[PDB]
Formats: structure tokens, C-alpha cells, sequence
């Protein structure tokens, strides 16, 4: 065939820490179906929001919104516990269909987002230029949300285990535990990710107590 | 798997 119909600008969901994750890739032949499982943020969270995206660039914000949802009633569990099947389904019409699914409740919530909705063929092109000029500080701000996601998840862990252990620490130890915990949250907060992995190593330092 | 956002 010299011709067909595609999708023409990668197609996902935003995940924690503001970044784009691709379900189906620009230029896929459609109609077309993936599907990913995803799962909780933190500790006890019962509902979700599923933000739908159009383009190329990996901070969320720059893509092009299609629409949103939100899933509730999951089960308040440990952070990865949950599985949210996350599926988008683009029919023959280019009519695009997105359901989100949790495994263990069977909770289900959907939407469908019309075949003209999304960027035009100029918004297309200036997209893909866009995000081949900002590659190198896409794939930054991707690395800084592993990092900050790491960080955030080691806070909330050594909090739960400080107080899992209670009495059983010493007090020389809980506070140096507890400075270094304000260190890496100020951290967090900035954009240089070795400076956060140097306040998670410092935290580890002083942590080997409750190891 | 990825994590998602909370409402």
C-alpha cells in the first residue's frame, strides 16, 4: 500500500511527577490497541486521575490535553500494589476509546475522545520540532521525576519505619534521621537530581539503625 | 508498574 491512516503524535497518559507515558507511539497504522497496568503513587490512595495526552515532549504539560477521568473506590493498599489495567483502543474512525480498570475492585471508568480532536497538521509538525530541539532536556526532566518519585517514596518509607520502630531507636539517631529527612524534602523541591540522590545517600548514612 | 496522580 502507498497510503493508510496512522495516528500522528504519540498517544498516553500522565504519571507522577508531571511526565508523559506513551501508550501507543506516533505513526502507529490504526485502528490499534494497547494496553499497560499502572498502579498507585503512595501508600492508601483510593482514587486515581486518568489525564489523556496527545505529542511528543515528556513534561505533561506540554503535550496537548484530550481529556481526563477519574477512576475511584480501589482498595486503600500499599503504593504498587494496585493493578490499574490502563487501556486505549483507536477504532477504524480514528475514534479513540480510553478505560482504566482496577484488577482487585473491578472498578471501571471510560472515555471517548472524538477523531478531530487534537492538534492540527501545522500544530503536528511544530510538536515533533519542538521535541526533537528539547530531546536532551526531556530526557533531564524525565531522569529528575525517577529521582524526585525515588526521593518522595524513600521519605514516606522511612517515616512509616521510624515509627514502626518507635522506642527501639536511639535519640541521637532519630534526630540525625529526622534532619536528613528535611534535607532530602528541600531537595526534592529543586531540579538537580544529583542533589537529591547526594540527600538520599546522606539519609542512608544515618539510617543503618533502622536497617 | 508506573505510578498515576491522585484527584
Amino acid at each position: 500500500v502507498l497510503l493508510l491512516d496512522v495516528t500522528p503524535l504519540s498517544l498516553g497518559i500522565e504519571t507522577m511527577g508531571g511526565v508523559m507515558t506513551t501508550l501507543i507511539a506516533k505513526n502507529t497504522t490504526i485502528p490499534t490497541k494497547h494496553s499497560q497496568v499502572f498502579s498507585t503513587a503512595e501508600d492508601n490512595q483510593s482514587a486515581v486521575t486518568i489525564h489523556v495526552l496527545q505529542g511528543e515532549r515528556k513534561r505533561a504539560a506540554d503535550n496537548k490535553s484530550l481529556g481526563q477521568f477519574n477512576l475511584d473506590g480501589i482498595n486503600p493498599a500499599p503504593r504498587g500494589m494496585p493493578q490499574i489495567e490502563v487501556t486505549f483502543d483507536i477504532d477504524a474512525d480514528g475514534i479513540l476509546h480510553v478505560s482504566a480498570k482496577d484488577k482487585n475492585s473491578g472498578k471501571e471508568q471510560k472515555i471517548t475522545i472524538k477523531a478531530s480532536s487534537g492538534l492540527n497538521e501545522d500544530e503536528i509538525q511544530k510538536m515533533v520540532r519542538d521535541a526533537e530541539a528539547n530531546a536532551e532536556a526531556d530526557r533531564k526532566f524525565e531522569e529528575l521525576v525517577q529521582t524526585r518519585n525515588q526521593g518522595d517514596h524513600l521519605l514516606h518509607s522511612t517515616r512509616k519505619q521510624v515509627e514502626e520502630a518507635g522506642d527501639k531507636l536511639p535519640a541521637d539517631d532519630k534526630t540525625a534521621i529526622e534532619s536528613a529527612l528535611t534535607a532530602l524534602e528541600t531537595a526534592l523541591k529543586g531540579e538537580d537530581k544529583a542533589a537529591i540522590e547526594a540527600k538520599m545517600q546522606e539519609l542512608a548514612q544515618v539510617s543503618q539503625k533502622l536497617m | 508498574p508506573r505510578p498515576l496522580p491522585f484527584p
